[PDB]
DNA sequence: AGCAGATATCACTCAGCACGA
DNA sequence: TCGTGCTGAGTGATATCTGCTTTGGGTGGGTGGGTGGGTTGAGGCAAT
């Protein structure tokens, strides 16, 4: 009888989240060509973790990757916000 | 936040009342007049009184611990915990706002240099023989000394 | 008081169908 | 062949109740052991 935590529609939107990834993701992240394929996958994985982390601590990334797919599949909210950023990208 | 004993960095002591100082000012000084152990009843539990002996054991000086110090692999956040017993029992699982929160289960670990010791040491003083009565037994008491 | 075993009531996953596109 | 519920019973899982037992000491025993502790004093025996 107790609400379990869920990755919701509501907690991705949140400023810790989408826009958050939005703000600071290409700063931090960085593929170099002088850097091994390894390095920049480790980096890559290392940036999302670190923000998946901070987002939902109660799964792993994997996980979290998982839960990622079936709210991105179910969530109808989530499918506006995603077209919404689409559409203004593309608008410039 | 933290228990004010954690940070404190001094300890309290308690000097009996001088008897001389005590006539001076028309009283009677119960503490600073000194028992054999025989006269130490129960109903002197929870006062200030004086015993007068020979140590005949002091053991050797060991840590005892006071405030606990815990960590949260999950959280990042400490926790504090207050022992005013001869045993206690360990913390097991985060209480902190954010694993409650979060639903996160963090363990927690024993954190031993943050955590708050004072010098333990149990001593035995025994009755002198101009104070046991005819056909009696010299009788024992144990001494705590804590701090410096 | 603390610990180990157990009951039972709590959700969540894949399952699949009707509409329309 | 995507999206959005409505149905659904199965496959869990985790939040939640029901019964020991213990310290140590004979107010559990000697068909639990003496290498898990207690344990100093008296007593009988053999080698001396
Ligand atoms: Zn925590």
């Amino acid at each position: 009888r107790r609400p379990q935590v869920k990755l919701t529609a509501e907690k991705l939107l949140s400023d810790k989240g989408l826009p958050y990834v939005l703000k600071n993701a290409h700063k931090r992240i960085r593929i170099s060509s002088k850097k091994n394929s390894y390095d920049n996958l480790s980096n890559i994985i290392q940036f999302y973790q670190l923000w998946a982390h901070e987002l939902f601590p109660k799964a792993k990334f994997k996980d979290f990757m998982k839960i990622c797919q079936t709210v991105g599949k179910t969530d109808p909210v989530l499918r506006e916000y995603r077209v919404s950023l689409f559409r203004d990208e593309m608008g410039m | 936040l933290f228990p004010p004993n954690l940070t404190r960095r001094y300890f309290l002591y308690f000097k009996p009342l001088s008897q001389n100082c005590a006539r001076r000012y028309r009283k009677k000084a119960i503490s600073s007049k000194p028992l054999s152990v025989r006269q130490i009843k129960g109903d002197f539990l929870g006062q200030l009184i004086t015993v007068r002996g020979i140590i005949t054991r002091v053991s050797d000086v060991k840590p005892a611990v006071e405030v606990i110090a815990y960590t949260c692999d999950q959280c990042g956040y400490e926790v504090f915990q207050e022992v005013n017993s001869r045993t206690f029992t360990p913390l097991s699982e985060c209480t902190s706002e954010e694993c409650s929160q979060n639903q996160t289960k963090g363990q927690l670990f024993m954190s031993t240099r943050a955590s708050k010791f004072s010098a333990f040491q149990e001593c035995k003083i025994q009755e002198l023989s101009q104070q046991v009565p005819v056909g009696h037994i010299p009788r024992s008491l144990n001494i705590h000394v804590n701090g410096t």
